[PDB]
RNA sequence: CCAGGCCUUGACAUGCUAGGGAACCCGGGUGAAAGCCUGGGGUGCCCCGCGAGGGGAGCCCUAGCACAGGUGCUGCAUGGCCGUCGUCAGCUCGUGCCGUGAGGUGUUGGGUUAAGUCCCGCAACGAGCGCAACCCCCGCCGUUAGUUGCCAGCGGUUCGGCCGGGCACUCUAACGGGACUGCCCGCGAAAGCGGGAGGAAGGAGGGGACGACGUCUGGUCAGCAUGGCCCUUACGGCCUGGGCGACACACGUGCUACAAUGCCCACUACAAAGCGAUGCCACCCGGCAACGGGGAGCUAAUCGCAAAAAGGUGGGCCCAGUUCGGAUUGGGGUCUGCAACCCGACCCCAUGAAGCCGGAAUCGCUAGUAAUCGCGGAUCAGCCAUGCCGCGGUGAAUAC
């Protein structure tokens, strides 16, 4: 019962990374629940355009922190081989709690 | 932003109520965002260059 | 409206009677989009008609409207650097619009306390050819042929 | 003013972030401050090297700063002496033990940031504004480029009334969100004032 | 046996279930009328049934999540429609003329900045 | 305490700080706000009718 | 209707400075900016000079004006 | 009744709770 | 910014010449703080001939110096960025042709479009910047994905989807489909227009983001940067207290209300989108209460903020300046925080003002709009926010 969470900024970077974990997992593991989105949390930013004073300007900025999950029940030492050190993405964070 | 107040506001004060924020970059203090630590001008100037990851342009 | 005549909004008939004339009327009572209330007002206002009048409120309603639609009105016009009141034949669209609007603007002026009542009563005195909903009618037309001195311009 | 920094508008379809990583809430603000610190040395010491971009991949404790140079035979130094320094002078700041990769610039004429600069230096050397611009544009056109463009802030040749020099070839659809137009900005400091150079370079399609 | 349809409206979903029966509506285990008490246009929900003289032939096990009670109405209404095709597809013949298989983006419009709502611009006095 | 006696306690209570160089007191003498409001605009409740004065041209 | 919960506040600047005036009896003039402080019964009768924006107005303290603060006795705004 | 800080809607407006709008 | 007290290679950089000291830490006096004075323990890394000790790097003070510093003027000296005409539909170029030439033509005319959008025509044919399009949200549907979702179908209940069990639906989110006037009728030389149909959706399906060449010598040297002049024992630096909140008035943006289509109290039902570590705080308890004591859960689709409000049922009010309205003032508390006098919000009792729908005049808004109702966040100890930026609930009128 290895709970795998994948939080990232680029949904392409996660999608792939979540695929990379999904592929070599059915190869040496057992029955996988697949990748699941959450939610996804955004951080809006309502700033004014001009540095001067024109309240009516304002540029909108966002920051989506996507969330992914891949569960793996019936954990074998074999499975933990392929998924030991076989990563590739750079703007992705993972945390496992089993 | 006078050097006298940037470097100043950094020193640990005798009362924690006194500690205010400034932009790490511009030195502005009228309105900096905690999440990044920059003035509303600086937030922009960077977001554009793309120097603040995951920081896109909103649209809905 | 500058490019086209602009299509008129078709409404949903009533759940009770089914006459769209109903829907129009309520809409006019509705304030702050409380259409659930505005509806009750009309309804209980109909119940007052059954208890005080031996007739079907649906028909009553109609005869009331029918009787307030003014068929003559005035329309301001700057003819030669002056405000000449120019009487003119009123269209079916505007009639309907004016009636309901007056039925309510007059209604709320009644000395009565409850709103459902105030409306109920205006719908009655209306048919009989009185009240004030019909007074704002005769007052208009009383301006029509009043300055019919000017009916020789546009239309 | 009108317009909207072309780049900031494109990080969505095509054009990535100048520093791509991930962070929490407690670390983001801190991380970034340290990041900006980095460029505050690279820009200073790597001036003449023909700097272009500063990719930054973060990770656990590990970090990687890829630096794009026009002239790597400079950053590197003699056999590997300067790059050695730049790493130590680097760890002196960041207690993170980070690598520093270096990628030669395939044709500095197609790199908007650089292009802009090219003009800049030329303006400090008291060069001819109008001409400096035109040549600039052709340089981009001859090699590849589907569109070039250079602008200037004001006080062309130190006049008393700042003006704007317009100049370009090909296309530069700052409205077509599928362009991939690099945009550079210089900042020449002259005896009479500051003047702002701007590049714009159109490249490809879908 | 089971006739689902799916009915979404103004950020609200309604699970539509038509089982053949006496003719009653259960929404979230509650008596229909006990839920929609005071709602004038409530009756609107049943319009699509009374459309094909099919009043009282089916039951109504309906759920709902999101939106507003005075929007939950139109919500069910559409739903009931979609399941009805399942039973008899030849039904559109009287349904669509009444336009019950339509869905309009009547959604609440994004609030623009500088303004005070969707359009509502702030007032100016001496210009 | 009610009418016969309250209207007294308050009346005198006001004089309390009045008799002393109490800030709050002064505000009572001037007939301005006491609890801390602004005196540039909306304070017509403590002053009452508006006392319109002259100004000066700009056109 | 103002309040300072449980624990009346007075600045130790003059508190322990005023109590050293009771060992001897009475004094004449005191000068301390701290106006932040509430007036204690133990200060009554003293002649404290509190700072304005520029001046130092002396304030004589009475039994009936103990429930207040020093600042309440220093007008800052010059008017009329 | 949006300024009467001692009524139902009164607290609702200021967003406070007291003797007129409790926590249940 | 003002007052008063204090500081000068100075709160910050790089460095230089002379003399003294590891850095460092821990006291006391005077004091409003800063500052000034004073005192102690404390003696490292280098390199050298063993030692003693000598020179040195970093670090500190002292005296002098280069310089730091200046929100000090100048946005008609400037960058950058923004406002604006104007999301308007224009602005132009090559080559060709017209004209001595300035210039013209193209871009125009007739039709059409939301549009220099497209048709027809014509000494022009193209092209660039702009329109549109590519990109995001919303509406239908598909695939991939199942700790959200459900007797949808079965087994048990503390009958709470609680448990199993199951992914179907709701959802969640990443990819893809789908409308193109394609079809039918009529009008038209074409472009296109009107109407209909099938469709979740129509003729740009709703909304975004997106602003041409230039205009105003627009705004901004107080965000940043920067030419130039101006101050450098001060035009600088620390601090304490005051001020930015001042009031005879005047105008702008708004908030609350004048009430019965309503106010109050009670019971009851639908929302979305956001935020949360010393932070959100379930829950128990003390108190009228703000709050406090206690203490679980959450690292957050699985915990919390939370109650949505309007609505719905019951009942109270009876047209009153009132159970309308909540200003001002008295009183007593809570909390934040070094500190709430100047100048904080909140609770509670009392007080209960103006105000009974607004002069001349003036604003917004063409549909899920307006109107109305609540919710969230940024900033932030707290908060003077009735503001701003988003969220959804309900839900018009009207356009000759
Ligand atoms: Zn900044």
């Amino acid at each position: 019962k290895i709970r795998i969470k994948l939080r990232g900024f680029d949904h392409k970077t996660l999608d792939a990374s979540a695929q990379k974990i999904v592929e070599a997992a059915r190869r040496s593991g057992a029955q996988v629940s697949g990748p699941i989105p959450l939610p996804t949390r955004v951080r809006r930013f309502t700033v004014i355009r001009g540095p001067f004073k024109h309240k009516d300007s304002r540029e909108h900025f966002e920051l989506r922190t996507h969330n992914r999950l891949v569960d793996i029940i019936n954990p074998n030492r074999k499975t933990i081989e392929q998924l030991m050190t076989l990563d590739l993405p750079t703007g992705v964070e993972i945390e496992i709690k089993t | 932003a006078r050097k006298a107040l940037i470097e100043k506001a950094k020193r640990t004060p005798k009362f924690k109520v006194r500690a205010y924020t400034r932009c790490v970059r511009c030195g502005r203090a009228r309105s900096v965002y905690r999440f990044f630590g920059l003035c509303r001008i600086c937030l922009r100037e960077l977001a554009h260059k793309g120097q603040l990851p995951g920081v896109r342009k909103a649209s809905w | 409206a500058r490019r086209r005549r602009a299509e008129v909004r078709q409404l949903q008939p009533d759940l009770v009677y089914g006459d769209v004339l109903v829907t129009a009327f309520i809409n006019k009572i509705m304030r702050d989009g409380k259409k659930n209330l505005a509806a009750r007002i009309f309804y209980d206002a109909c119940k007052i008609i059954q208890e005080k009048t031996g007739q079907e409120p649906l028909k009553v309603f109609k005869q009331a409207v029918e009787n307030v639609k003014p068929r003559m009105e005035v329309r301001s016009r700057r003819v030669g650097g002056a405000n000449y009141q120019v009487p003119m034949e009123v269209s079916p669209r505007r009639q309907q619009s004016l009636a309901l609007r007056w039925l309510v603007q007059a209604a709320n002026q009644r000395p009565e306390r409850r709103a459902a009542v105030r409306i109920a009563h205006e719908l009655m005195d209306a048919a009989e050819g009185k009240g004030g909903a019909v007074k704002k009618k005769e007052d208009v037309e009383r301006m029509a042929e009043a300055n019919r001195a000017y009916a020789h311009y546009r239309w | 003013g009108n317009k909207i920094h072309p780049i900031g508008f494109r990080l969505g379809i095509t054009r990535d972030w100048e520093s791509r990583w991930y962070a929490g809430k407690k670390q983001y603000r801190h991380l970034l401050l340290e990041d900006q610190r980095i460029r505050g040395l690279l820009e200073k010491e790597l001036y003449s090297a023909g700097l272009a971009r500063v990719d930054i991949e973060r990770a656990a404790d590990n970090v990687a700063v890829t630096v794009h140079v026009a002239k790597p035979g400079v950053v590197i130094g003699r056999g590997g002496e300067r790059i050695r320094v730049l790493r130590e002078e680097l760890a002196k700041l960041t207690g993170k033990n980070v690598a520093l990769n270096v990628q030669e610039v395939q044709n500095p004429n197609l790199s908007a940031p650089l292009v802009a600069q090219r003009v800049a230096e030329q303006i400090e050397r008291r060069f001819a504004v109008r001409r400096a611009i035109k040549q600039a544009v052709q340089r981009v056109m001859e090699s590849g480029a589907k569109g070039a463009k250079v602008i200037v802030s004001g006080r062309i040749g130190g006049a008393e009334q700042a003006r704007t020099e317009w100049a370009a070839q090909g296309r530069v659809p700052l409205h077509t969100l599928r362009a991939n137009i690099d945009y550079g900005f210089a900042l020449a400091r002259t005896t009479y004032g500051v003047l702002g150079v701007k590049a714009y370079i159109f490249l490809g399609e879908v | 046996e089971q006739y689902y349809g799916t009915g979404r409206r103004k950020e609200a979903v309604a699970r539509v279930f038509l089982r053949p029966g006496n003719g009653k509506v259960t929404v979230n285990g509650q008596d229909f009328n006990e839920y929609f008490q005071g709602l004038v246009r409530a009756v609107a929900a049943l319009e699509p049934l009374r459309a094909v003289d099919a009043l009282g032939r089916f039951d109504a096990y309906i759920t709902v999540r999101g939106g507003g009670k005075s929007g939950q109405i139109d919500a069910i209404k559409l739903g009931i429609a979609r399941a009805l095709v399942q039973y008899n597809p030849d039904y559109r013949a009287k349904l669509k003329p009444l336009g019950f298989l339509t869905r309009d983006a009547r959604v609440v419009e994004r609030k623009k900045y500088g303004k005070h709502k969707a359009r509502r611009a702030p007032q100016y006095s001496k210009r | 305490k009610l009418e016969g006696e309250l209207r007294a306690e308050v009346a005198a209570n006001i004089k309390r700080l009045m008799d002393i160089g109490c800030y709050r007191g002064l505000r009572h003498r001037r007939g301005l706000p006491v609890r801390g409001q602004r005196t540039r605009t909306n304070a017509r409740t403590r002053k009452g009718p508006r006392k319109t004065v002259a100004g000066k041209k700009k056109a | 209707p103002r309040s300072l919960k449980k624990g009346v506040f007075v600045d130790d600047h003059l508190l322990e400075k005023v109590l050293e005036l009771n060992a001897k009896g009475e004094k004449r003039l005191i000068k301390t900016w701290s106006r932040r402080s509430t007036i204690v019964p133990e200060m009554v009768g003293h002649t404290i000079a509190v700072y304005n924006g520029k001046q130092h107005v002396p304030v004589y303290i009475t039994e009936n004006m103990v429930g207040h603060k020093l600042g309440e006795f220093a007008p800052t705004r010059t008017y009329r | 009744g949006k300024g009467d800080r001692r009524t139902r809607r009164g607290k609702i407006w200021r967003g406070t709770y007291g003797k007129y709008r409790p926590r249940k």
